[PDB]
RNA sequence: UUGGCACCUCGAUGUCGGCUCAUCGCAUCCUGGGGCUGUAGUCGGUCCCAAGGGUUGGGCUGUUCGCCCAUUAAAGCGGUACGCGAGCUGGGUUCAGAACGUCGUGAGACAGUUCGGUCCCUAUCCGUCGUGGGCGUAGGAAAUUUGAGAGGAGCUGUCCUUAGUACGAGAGGACCGGGAUGGACAUACCUCUGGUGUACCAGUUGUCGUGCCAACGGCAUAGCUGGGUAGCUAUGUGUGGACGGGAUAAGUGCUGAAAGCAUCUAAGCAUGAAGCCCCCCUCAAGAUGAGAUUUCCCAACUUCGGUUAUAAGAUCCCUCAAAGAUGAUGAGGUUAAUAGGUUCGAGGUGGAAGCAUGGUGACAUGUGGAGCUGACGAAUACUAAUCGAUCGAAGACUUAAU
């Protein structure tokens, strides 16, 4: 359950080391979000150099978070950290790697070049 | 189950010497709420009498007070041994009961309504 | 068109045939019988009047609602049934395709129907703003003394009085509530159990007025 | 046992090639993954966390390592969507859920055959 | 948070209509004839 | 709004912002219907009908306001003692302390700043939210009820399709309808995910005690720590606002004359909105108009009912909870499973005690998923609902049919 000023691992390469969020897109008074989900956020930590650099604003998408999401068949799937990953405004990624594993509910939201380029997909 | 207006450490005490003087003197007479809630515990210490096993009788060893009773003849025995020895014997063949309770008329300090708790 | 009386038995879960995971109710419905065919002409609308469960007889000092009463067995001795425990009765029905007499079975329903499930709710006694109503309540610190009673009931002089309707604390719970479109899973005829997908009001061992959807 | 009608109506979604295991065993889990246009299985592997109530109800929960960051997946035990269950190896452990898990990683997390 | 006038004597009588003691639950005893408090022991005689 | 007047209030009408709770207008911010346009459709602008619903979260100031950062379909304007302090705060302002700048010879002063500065009240009445008793409904009762009325909902996004189609040098680009998913919000419920679970299980520290080791109890926030049943719960699970009628608003017409033409109008007759009415959810015969259906009860003294006691039915009393502040509601009272206990089980905890083996010891292993197990499921009268008491009909006239 991810709600502004909540602060998020990022999961690529962007440059983006930490970032923390503003709003969650998708309606008037929306609060949070989960694994699927897009949001504004102005990272905290850079990596020097990358093409992200500390203090910007950008859209990005959870991949991974400790609440975790219910599938239909009354499965589970929970993470250790909360993570993110910046998005071009294409559904797509701004750096070249991603880090760690991702939430196979991120096929629907033809996040794919997400979950082409992840070392698993859960 | 009940709480008796009281905490739980302070709860549980009484229950427990409210048990033990029952089985001292196998009738007693207090007020209805604590005959009801002292029904179970009596009951339960008599069905780890009716085993006698010594597992039963280091766990029940829990509940009772430790105390002495002087019988006939200058006889001393605790609240141990009466349960295994002379109330164990009584109810070997019945399977439940244990007690009764008749209700009393309200008492003069309060309008609480008296009762006696008593061994059948 | 359907209508059985129940009664809520807990809630359990069943598979479904992709693996989805289905939430679902037990209710019975056992010995449903029509007790009488109301009719236009004798009472001014159509329906019928179905009993569920089943008393026991009259016994002479009885002392509890477990017996039925001189004035039961006869309403129920006049549809050669039992004395029954609840008795409800169906408009949206057709009157014409039930009998003074027969036994509603739980194979009305078949698998794949919209029902409406009407019961009552679960009593939570007398109640606060912020649970009876969703209030959201005062501030727990900085020095605040208004913690969950509800804000202000009013105005000032202009209306000096509380309008009908303002949100009060006092009783929740013991309400009809009819939740709608839902679905039945399966129905089993030995057990005499209709399984209706999602939950129903009311505390375990309740009552509920399952018939089809109005919608 | 539970009521008997909820256990009656509820027999047939019960699993019976399913074997017997308890918190801390290490284990495969395999999944029918009915992805893209095809029914592929997914050996998903894990050291089971907990185990709940029973009837349908019975949920099991497994946690793993995937890239440095923990996973776990809760699995209702009779779900028709495992294929099937393998103990891997046995586990000796002294609790019956196992929470204290979350916070270590490598060696701390060991656990002894048998 | 005072009562803005008095409560005459008619209001006075009148909310306390409902403000009453019961008659005890009375039933005569068997042994003895005397009179006893329902599913109570009898205090004259000592009986059930 | 800034004022003017000084009419009620100085034997006191708390004044600003914020919080909680709203309620009403419409000169409408979004959504719905239209006339238009210097409108090709998307675009925008303008005007009209529309108040049903909706009409964000933050940074800065005590601030209202305003600016800014992100969103949204929109982030509307006002009334309500600039709504609401016997509902809350008290940052600003307006007591006493102090200090700076300025004015004053001075005491002191400034609507100039600055730091600090006691928010009392057990609700009588009306009002409002729930919950009982009495009586009336021409007999006394048990159950099912129609609905005169009343209340609640009423919001809307994106994507796909039609279609890259119409319309477009192009760039761009649907209208309709027809599918699919959301946001917010309201409800019901605990199966799942979690929360809590102070008479459940387990580990452990200090100390006192049951002589003693071993076992256990008291105290230390439940001493602490790991779990956790029932119940109660959201952030969790379903469901809802779906159709569809009838009458309309601005508007669009049809036939049609006064005024042989015309012309939406005067006769008449069409169509047309989240608006009106119904439709959907809930309460509802104290609806004193007191309604309807089925059933049950039905004598015998009067000296004339202004009549006992009894039916049918309840209650007293008592065991209880799916109900509960109390009373009510509901499950039960021996011809009995209502609660307790007993037996079995579910779920929880996790390998009891005593033995035997191994170790110098701290310990470990088998017995034995053992032992324990509050509310959860079933059976069993073992214990308690033993005895008894109280209340409760005999049915009015008048007229018309019979
Ligand atoms: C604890 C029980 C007692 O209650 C109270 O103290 C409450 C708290 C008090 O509330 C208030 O302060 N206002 C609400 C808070 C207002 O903040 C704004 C910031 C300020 C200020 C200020 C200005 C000047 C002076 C002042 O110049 C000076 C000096 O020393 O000269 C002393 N300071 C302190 C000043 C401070 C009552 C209620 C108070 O009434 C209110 O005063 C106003 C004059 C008018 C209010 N309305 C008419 C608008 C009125 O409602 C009185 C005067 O109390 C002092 C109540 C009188 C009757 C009492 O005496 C009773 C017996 C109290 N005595 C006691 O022991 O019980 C009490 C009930
Ligand atoms: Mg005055």
């Amino acid at each position: 359950m991810i709600q502004q000023e909540t602060r998020l691992k990022v999961a690529d390469n962007s440059g983006a080391r930490e970032v923390l969020t503003i709003k969650v897109l998708g309606g008037s008074g929306r609060k949070t979000a989960n694994i699927g989900d897009v949001i504004v956020c102005t990272v905290k930590n850079a990596t020097p150099g990358g093409v992200v650099k500390k203090g910007d604003v950008v859209k990005a998408v959870i991949v991974r978070t400790k609440s975790g999401v219910r599938r239909n068949d009354g499965s589970y799937i929970k993470f250790d950290e909360n993570a993110c990953v910046i998005i071009r405004d294409d559904k797509g990624p701004r750096g070249t790697r991603i880090f760690g594993p991702v939430a196979r509910e991120l096929r629907e939201g033809n996040f794919m070049k997400i979950v082409s380029l992840a070392p698993e997909v859960l | 189950y009940r709480k008796l207006g009281r905490t739980s450490d302070q709860r549980k005490a009484m229950l427990r010497d409210l048990a033990t003087s029952l089985i001292i003197s196998e009738r007693i007479e207090t007020t209805e709420a604590r005959a009801k809630e002292v029904r179970s515990v009596v009951e339960k210490l008599i069905t780890l009498g009716k085993k006698g096993d010594l597992a039963s009788r280091r766990n029940a060893a829990k509940t009772l007070r430790n105390v002495e009773i002087l019988n006939e003849d200058e006889t001393t025995q605790t609240a141990l041994q009466k349960l295994f020895g002379e109330i164990a014997e009584r109810y070997t063949e019945r399977q439940g009961g244990y007690t009764r309770i008749l209700k009393q008329g309200p008492r003069r300090g309060d309008g609480a309504e008296s009762v006696i708790i008593e061994l059948v | 068109t359907k209508g059985i009386l129940g009664r809520k038995i807990g809630m359990t879960q069943v598979f479904g045939e992709n693996g989805e995971l289905i939430p679902v109710t037990v209710v019975e419905a056992k010995e449903n019988v029509v007790l009488q065919k109301k009719t236009v002409e004798v009472d001014g609308y159509n329906a019928i009047q179905v009993g569920f469960e089943d008393k026991k007889a009259y016994k002479k000092d009885a002392k509890s609602n477990k017996y039925a009463n001189k004035p039961a067995e006869g309403h129920a001795k006049k549809a050669d049934a039992a004395p029954k425990r609840f008795i409800r009765e169906f408009r949206n029905v057709d009157v014409d395709a039930y009998e003074v007499g027969q036994e509603v079975s739980v194979d009305t329903f078949v698998a794949g129907d919209v029902i409406d499930v009407t019961g009552v709710s679960k009593g939570k006694g007398f109640q606060g703003a912020i649970k009876r109503h969703g209030q959201s309540r005062g501030p727990m610190s900085h020095g605040s003394h208004f913690h969950r009673a509800p804000g202000s009931v009013g105005m000032a002089s202009d209306a000096s009085r509380v309008f009908k309707g303002q949100k009060m604390p006092g009783r929740m719970g013991g309400n009809t509530v009819t939740v709608q479109n839902l679905e039945v899973v399966q129905v089993d005829t030995e057990n005499k159990v209709i399984l209706v997908k999602g939950n129903v009001p009311g505390p375990k061992k309740g009552l509920v007025e399952i018939r089809t959807s109005i919608k | 046992t539970n009521h008997k009608l909820i256990e009656a109506v509820t027999k047939s979604q019960l699993r019976t090639d399913l074997p017997s295991f308890r918190p801390g065993d290490t284990l495969r889990v395999h999944v029918r993954i009915i992805e893209g246009t095809r029914e592929r299985i997914q050996v998903f592997e894990g050291v089971v966390i907990k185990r709940r109530g029973g009837g349908v109800s019975e949920t099991f929960t497994v946690r793993k390592i995937s890239s440095g960051v923990g996973v776990e997946r809760t699995f209702p035990l009779h779900t028709p969507k495992i294929e099937k269950i393998e103990v891997k190896r046995r586990g000796k452990v002294r609790r019956a859920k196992l929470y204290y898990l979350r916070s270590l990683r490598g060696k701390a997390a060991r656990i002894q055959e048998i | 948070a005072v009562p803005k006038r008095r409560t005459s004597k008619t209001r006075k009588n009148k909310r306390r209509t409902h403000f009453k003691i019961s008659v005890p639950g009375m039933t005569e005893c068997p042994n003895c004839g005397e009179y006893k408090l329902s599913h109570r022991v009898c205090k004259n005689c000592g009986s059930y």
